[PDB]
């Protein structure tokens, strides 16, 4: 079971300087050379650059060149994303890849979970939960759900029932307020005869500001 | 560097192998000199330089036999390796 | 600089064929690898070089292509190209491919949400409206306070094709302040789609 394992989100000044981890498991470490890909937030897939955990050796992109520095430590098999200098275009979420492949052939079988860094000079705020109460009764179905308001920056992880809950939720894309604070509504249909079932939790989780919250729905 | 190495290295005895499977004497030589799983690309390329260069039917099973020597010296094989350059 | 050119976009009737391209020069002689990367989730490898399954490339010419037999639901997604290039020793990646499954028309399953009480204790209430299945994605909200159309306090969004129901959800918060909320206490929500024949409106009056 070749595991990837990426650092949490991640806020850093302009102009500052981010790295990124990866630990690796259940392969052999300093057999397969690892690669870190970018994803902007609404873009595609960008090669960053290359590292090889046995030699050492590290090949990067052309528009990287000068910026990136990648670490490699045996002890606890993990390969390391520096960028220094960071622009407000950087941010985006980072993957780390696993290669495998010899000689020509050569792709990426173990993703990484990705890690989310947002470049920006303003200060984490935590988000607000209020519940949506649901309606008794067209009326099809029984819909419900949670509001996380005011919260910067973007990485918010929204699961239901501890995800016992995972059929029917819609977890909307965070939309951008006038105050500049993000904002994202996650709601789920379940069944009208809602005195049956336990409860339905928001288990609301922002990395950052280490804001963790926990709200049931109720009529 | 990788070219530097190569050519304190005598590579003579491993392309000796063409037509032999189509000894030992090509890992001795192969370990040196810090060929740890690297610079196995140059020396790999360098065969294939060396004998039948470019693109004939038996060139193509010679780099199959290519692609095999690190793992009967016990090594692993070049991961980021390019044996063929059409050059056009 | 290795260009890996794909279309920005493909649909993709159910049950069909789907080709998507990945073009570059002399992309024959290297070796193309696809990804699928569902939204919100890592990229999937589906066809790699070197137990069948629906996904095949073929890298034939200038051109390599990507076919999926027998599109289904499931098949939603951004699909990317990628190989690695030996005369710069860069690993490239296409464009993005949004695939989307054609589906049948659906009607929204329209719900809305008075401002909870907690949050009435602060100063901002906002009332949400909730169309859970819909298709296609074209659909146009309407916020009406009492009789009134409400217009730039409310933003939406929309969420990818499902998985299963290859359809669309879409929220429309409706941000007020304690002085709004407490006055026009008639509050609803009117939606249009092509699903429906009459737009569908539903208010509560607490």
């Amino acid at each position: 079971q070749v595991q990837l394992v990426q650092s949490g989100p991640d806020v850093r000044k302009p102009g500052a300087t981010v790295k990124v981890s990866c630990q690796t498991s259940g392969y052999r470490f300093t057999d397969y050379e690892m690669n870190w890909v970018r994803q902007a937030p609404g873009q595609g897939l960008e090669w960053i650059g290359l590292i090889n955990p046995h030699s050492g050796d590290t090949a990067y992109a052309q528009k990287f060149q000068g910026r990136v520095t990648m670490t490699s430590d045996t002890s606890d098999s993990t390969v390391y994303l520096e960028l220094s200098g960071l622009t407000p275009d950087d941010t985006a979420v980072y993957y780390c890849a696993r290669s495998q492949g010899t000689f020509e052939v050569y792709y990426f079988v173990s993703w990484g979970q990705g890690s989310l860094v947002t470049v920006s000079s303003a200060s984490t705020k935590g988000p607000s939960v209020f519940p949506l109460a649901p309606s008794s009764k067209s009326g099809g179905t029984a819909a419900l759900g949670c509001l996380v308001k005011d919260y910067f920056p973007e990485p918010v992880t929204v699961s239901w029932n501890s995800g016992a809950l995972t059929s029917g939720v819609h977890t909307f894309p965070a939309v951008l307020q006038s105050s500049g604070l993000y904002s994202l509504s996650s709601v789920v249909t379940v069944p009208s005869s809602s005195l049956g079932t336990q409860t339905y939790i928001c288990n609301v989780n922002h990395k950052p500001s280490n804001t963790k919250v926990d709200k049931k729905v109720e009529p | 560097s990788c070219e530097r190495q190569v050519d304190r290295v005598n590579l003579k005895p491993c392309e000796q192998h063409i037509m032999q499977r189509i000894q030992q004497r090509c890992c001795d030589e192969l370990n040196e000199m810090e060929n740890t799983q690297g610079c196995m690309c140059e020396a790999l390329q360098q065969i294939m330089e060396n004998q039948c260069d470019r693109l004939r039917q038996m060139v193509q099973q010679f780099k199959r036999e290519l692609m095999s020597l690190p793992q009967q010296c016990n090594f692993r094989a070049p991961q980021r390796c390019d044996l063929d350059v059409s050059g056009g | 600089s290795y260009v890996l050119t794909q279309p920005p976009s493909m649909s993709v009737a159910p049950g069909t064929t789907a080709s998507i391209p990945c073009g570059a020069n002399n992309i024959a002689k290297k070796r193309v690898h696809w990804y699928r990367q569902k939204p919100g989730q890592a990229p999937v490898v589906v066809v790699s070089d070197d137990i069948p399954d629906r996904f095949s490339g073929s890298k034939s010419g200038d051109t390599a292509t990507l076919t999926i037999s027998r599109v289904e639901a499931g098949d939603e997604g951004d699909y990317y190209c990628q190989v690695w290039d030996s005369k710069t020793d860069h690993v490239v990646f296409g464009g993005g491919t949004k695939v989307t499954v054609l589906r049948t028309v659906a009607a929204p399953s329209v719900f809305i949400f008075p401002p909870s009480d907690e949050q009435l204790k602060s100063g901002t209430a906002s009332v949400v409206c909730l169309l859970n299945n819909f298709y296609p994605r074209e659909a146009k909200v309407q916020w009406k306070v009492d009789n009134a159309l409400q217009s730039g306090n409310s933003q939406e969004s929309v969420t990818e094709q499902d998985s299963k129901d290859s359809t669309y959800s879409l929220s429309s918060t409706l941000t007020l302040s304690k002085a709004d909320y407490e006055k026009h206490k008639v509050y609803a929500c009117e939606v249009t789609h092509q699903g429906l024949s009459s737009p569908v409106t539903k208010s509560f009056n607490r």
